[PDB]
């Protein structure tokens, strides 16, 4: 059905698309765990599915949020890796363990680092939001931006498809379409927002879990309906919530409640959609769902 | 809900933002489960406020503020993430008072005993584990750490960190396992373990616990 | 006095700055407000059923569809503002009138 590892140390967890395909990132206290998506069961049943520790990356410090890039490949054996990555010194690093990327310093955020994400032009361009009210835009010659938030930058995302528009969810609640190119501040909407399709959809999520469906008439919400939202990559309709503090997880399109485990950490969905990945406090979890 | 809604105003002006302020987001966070910010505004503001008759949030705080010092601002935050049940974070914070730091060195020590066995995730620690009967007679603390962490059951590993241990404390946590594995349980494995034990110290005692359990059966 | 202007952008765009100065004023009550919202609609006491939020973002939300598309979007948006203001003050003045003394 499911299959289960239990795992030492645990924070977020993503998964790989933007190029080694199947494999799973673990953010830790000391740093990330990389696990390898095995298709493989021996008894000759299929669609089973286990997670193989490859190795434990160390860094020494706490990874809050980590980002594949497209850079990574994989040779004959040693994988090749780089992950842009959130440290607990309100750090954004580029890894390559051959070098480490550090924006820090005044030109860095002073408070915590609430999300980050990579994308790829003729270079590759990291946008982060922090606490400290502010988005930064580092371009990879080494070129960076400051912008000002009305509020605390709760999540960013790039545009699908389309690597100069992005999105950032200020805690405020104001959703902001943010073009680097063209002028800043290019519309605005009133726990998370992201994009969905090819970014034919924008969605917006509240902690006390109203959410809101935009198919970007006037700006009014399409749809709208009842945590924290998580994209189902392949299908626009299929939408995944979850209840940290138990282990809840709902899947929206009526209600659905498919799974229920202890407290959930982090989740997301495989990189064709079959699985979620749950990581829990002592356990790691892959969960197909059909429909 | 309430004290969700006004969770913004509590971060104003700089002048009027205190360390009380932020350690009020901090449990607001952890009452509507937004346990990732309720850590982010701990770790951040410090409460060395031990005495504010003022604030009625604070005893919780100046009850050990009373007992013990500064390390006490972690202890508490441990504590606190142990009642809303976010084991992760409390193991961490367990830590940092330990490192942020003899009576008060006893009553943290007992909790950490405590407060590690409930959780059994951050009972890994097995130098820590090894650390604790080298100073003082504290085996029966390793005896049922150790037995939680066979109740997580990868033998395996398990198994390949008492080659770490020292054989001393080895001999007699294993042998007090032993002993325990004498159950008689259906988990047959528990004896062969022993039997691999047995095989890196003389062995003897593995052919004696084989007849045991050919008794039993 | 009460002035207004135009924002740079220190003190928002000029929907917030409108939006307050047209909840704050001690010249106000809810009932003119609702019925102020129903010349730039329809409605009547479906208004009463919304909390105080709702009307806020119902306001806000009418003026914004109404107003077309920098400019000329920042002033047309500011004159609808400024309308609505003033209608909610016109009714609101009626009620001004004092009946007794206790």
């Amino acid at each position: 059905a499911t299959y289960t590892v239990d795992c030492e140390d645990y924070v977020h967890v993503v998964e790989f698309n933007p190029f080694a395909g199947s494999l799973l990132a673990y953010g830790g206290i000391s740093y990330v765990v990389i696990a390898s998506c095995r298709f493989q069961e021996e008894d000759s049943t299929v669609e089973g599915i286990e997670f193989k520790t490859l190795k434990t990356f160390h860094h020494g410090e706490r990874v809050v949020a980590i980002a594949w890039s497209p850079e990574t490949r994989c040779d004959a054996l040693l994988p090749l890796l780089r992950f842009a990555t959130a440290a607990g010194d309100k750090k954004i690093r580029i890894f390559t363990f051959q070098d480490k990327n550090e924006y820090k310093v005044i030109e860095g955020h002073s408070g915590y680092i609430n999300d980050l994400v990579f994308c790829s032009p003729e270079g590759t361009d990291i946008a982060s939001v922090g606490d400290d009210h502010t988005c930064r835009i580092w371009d990879l010659g080494k070129q960076i931006a400051m912008f000002i938030l009305r509020s605390p930058g709760m999540s960013v995302a790039w545009h699908p498809e389309g690597a100069f528009k992005l999105m950032v969810a200020e805690k405020t609640g104001t959703i902001r379409f943010y073009d680097l190119t063209t002028h800043q501040a290019i519309l605005s909407l009133e726990m998370s927002a992201d994009w969905c399709v090819r970014n034919t959809l924008r969605i917006g999520a509240v902690a006390g879990n109203d959410w809101i469906i935009w198919e970007m008439q006037d700006n009014k919400p399409a749809h709208a309906d009842r945590r924290m939202f998580r994209w189902s990559k392949c299908n626009e309709n299929v939408f995944a919530t979850t209840g940290y503090p138990k282990s809840q997880i709902a899947i929206h399109h009526p209600q659905p409640i498919l799974i229920g485990t202890p407290v959930g950490s982090g989740l997301s969905w495989h990189r064709r959609l079959p699985l979620c990945v749950v990581g829990g406090y002592r356990k790691l979890f892959f969960w197909l769902t059909e429909m | 809900t309430q004290l969700q809604e006004y969770v913004r105003l509590l971060l104003p002006w700089c002048q009027v933002n205190v360390g009380s302020c932020h350690f009020m987001l901090a449990q607001c966070y952890l009452v509507a489960g937004e346990g990732h910010k309720a850590l982010d505004c701990f770790s951040q503001a410090a409460s060395e406020v031990e005495r504010e008759d003022f604030l009625e949030k604070l005893i919780r705080v100046e009850e050990g503020e009373s007992v013990s010092p500064r390390l006490q601002y972690y202890n508490r935050v441990l504590r606190l993430l142990e009642d809303v049940g976010l084991p992760e974070l409390v193991i961490q914070l367990a830590t940092i008072a330990i490192g942020e730091a003899w009576r008060s060195q006893a009553a943290l020590r007992t909790r950490i005993f405590k407060h590690h066995l409930d959780m059994g995730h951050n009972n890994q620690a097995y130098d820590a584990l090894t650390q604790i009967p080298d100073p003082s007679r504290q085996l029966d603390c390793l005896r049922q750490l150790v037995v939680v962490l066979c109740e997580r059951s990868q033998l395996q590993d398990l198994v390949e960190f008492p080659y770490v241990n020292l054989h001393n404390e080895v001999v007699g946590i294993i042998e007090s396992r032993a002993r325990a594995v004498d159950l008689m349980t259906h988990n047959y494995y528990e004896l062969l373990y022993a039997f691999h034990i047995y095989r890196h110290n003389y062995r003897k005692a593995g052919s004696v616990m084989f007849e045991y359990g050919m008794r039993l059966g | 006095l009460p002035e207004d202007d135009l924002a740079i952008s220190d003190e928002q765009e000029p929907q917030e700055a409108y939006l307050e100065c047209l909840f704050a004023p001690g010249r106000f009550t809810i009932a003119a407000v609702q019925k102020a919202i129903q010349i730039l609609r329809k409605g009547s006491g479906r208004v009463l059923d919304l909390s105080w939020e709702e009307l806020r973002k119902d306001v806000t939300l009418t003026v914004e569809n109404e107003i077309q598309n920098q400019e000329e979007f920042r002033q047309i948006n500011i004159e609808n503002w400024c309308k609505f203001y003033t209608c909610c003050l016109q009714y609101q003045e009626t009620l001004s009138r004092p009946l007794a003394l206790l």
